[PDB]
């Protein structure tokens, strides 16, 4: 179990 | 060698975000909290003072004379909380979804930005390890031209292989930070976006309810003659 | 007789002047004082807020490949430097324009009431009293039908002059007492309408800032595929 | 010097 990136989902 | 320089560059990237950009957050966040600690007094005081104007209409209404000078009063409170409404809707755009949303990120990126930085570090150094001790392999049987033993050549094979995975490695290293940085400033423009959308709602709200009723406010004190 | 009806209302309106309206314009005044302290601290920690937000800027600026997020991050700062500044102007048309004209009416009006008040009882009552007293001369002679002696008639034309004088110096009273009373309302609304014309220009100003330069920052973090 | 109306010149 690797730490979830907060910002995974954020289109730029 | 520019893959030192990449990697030294890379490794600048998640110590901008954990020691720069995450406490300026921080500090965002609080003048976000204090700001809307002040736009709740405003909206109360914006209460009072609207209250004691309907006052004035009650008065105004119950004269001879004066009638609809109370009407008037009575319609600019009301104008106003109209107006005061279309605020307290920017308002909780304010608070549900930009100042919670930020919080919640900023609380969860301290453990992922200090757990991915040293993922990277570690496996770079990991591959950068094998890859020399390749080469002091190679070295030392190429030690003691254009002619290769079937061990020299698997060696070869080897580095090139291990060259190839350090360079690739580092190179979307690279690519992922400055990816993890702007990821984190378009959120932050994002929910100033949606914040903007509401404000602009709020501000046009307001030109056009007063647009509508004061020329009419204008005239009810006029000569009419 | 209908006469002494109108007196009493005229006593009316200025005690309704003096015991409600000029203490309701007193709460009121305090009200918009509470306003502006608060909308003081809303002006203030908006600068924090917006400061904070130009260092996210800053941090954006001096990155690869987020410096245009900075560009707009410092718009989104400008846009309201802009707007607040157009709320500064609304704010003091609602200090020098509002709430200075009505202490310094309000401050005067204690004594010019009293005052008024005051010489329109003395002067009706000093009427009606040489009124009852001619009567009461002529109710004498009068005493001890289509007969007048020559003295009788003088007292009847005397009579009538006084009653006349007096008649017209109630109704004459009674409009004066109802047109001071809206004069008071008039100037509330009339100094409400020059703050309401600053609210608009105020709103009108944040709609366009906002129309021109919102899209643009909802584009800064679209896909580009 | 009788006493000035502070609202002599408002228009009704």
């Amino acid at each position: 179990g690797t730490v979830q990136n907060p910002y995974a989902d954020v289109k730029t | 060698s520019r893959s030192e320089e990449m990697h030294r560059l890379t490794e600048n990237v998640y110590k901008t975000i954990m020691e720069q950009f995450n406490p300026s957050l921080r500090n965002f966040i609080a003048m976000g909290k204090n700001y809307e600690k002040a736009l709740a007094g405003v909206t109360y005081a914006a209460k009072g003072y609207f209250d004691a104007l309907v006052k004035m209409g009650e008065l105004a209404s119950e004269s001879q004379g004066s009638k609809e000078l109370g009407d008037v009063l009575f319609q600019m409170a009301e104008v106003h909380r109209q107006i005061q409404n279309q605020l307290e809707e920017m308002l909780k755009s304010f608070h549900n979804e930009l100042l919670t949303q930020l919080e919640q990120k900023v609380e969860l990126d301290s453990r992922y930005l200090s757990a991915a930085l040293k993922k990277y570090q570690t496996e770079q150094r990991s591959k950068g390890d094998a890859l020399d001790k390749c080469q002091a392999e190679l070295k030392k049987l190429r030690k003691k031209p254009q002619k290769y033993s079937d061990k020299e050549l698997q060696y070869i094979d080897a580095i090139s292989n291990k060259q190839g995975e350090l360079e690739n490695y580092v190179s979307d290293g690279y690519k992922t930070a400055l990816t993890e940085e702007r990821r984190r400033f378009c959120f932050l423009v994002e929910k100033q976006c949606a914040v903007a959308k509401n404000s602009a709602a709020y501000h046009s709200k307001g030109k056009e309810l007063l647009a509508q009723k004061l020329p009419l406010w204008q005239q009810a004190c006029a000569d009419p003659s």
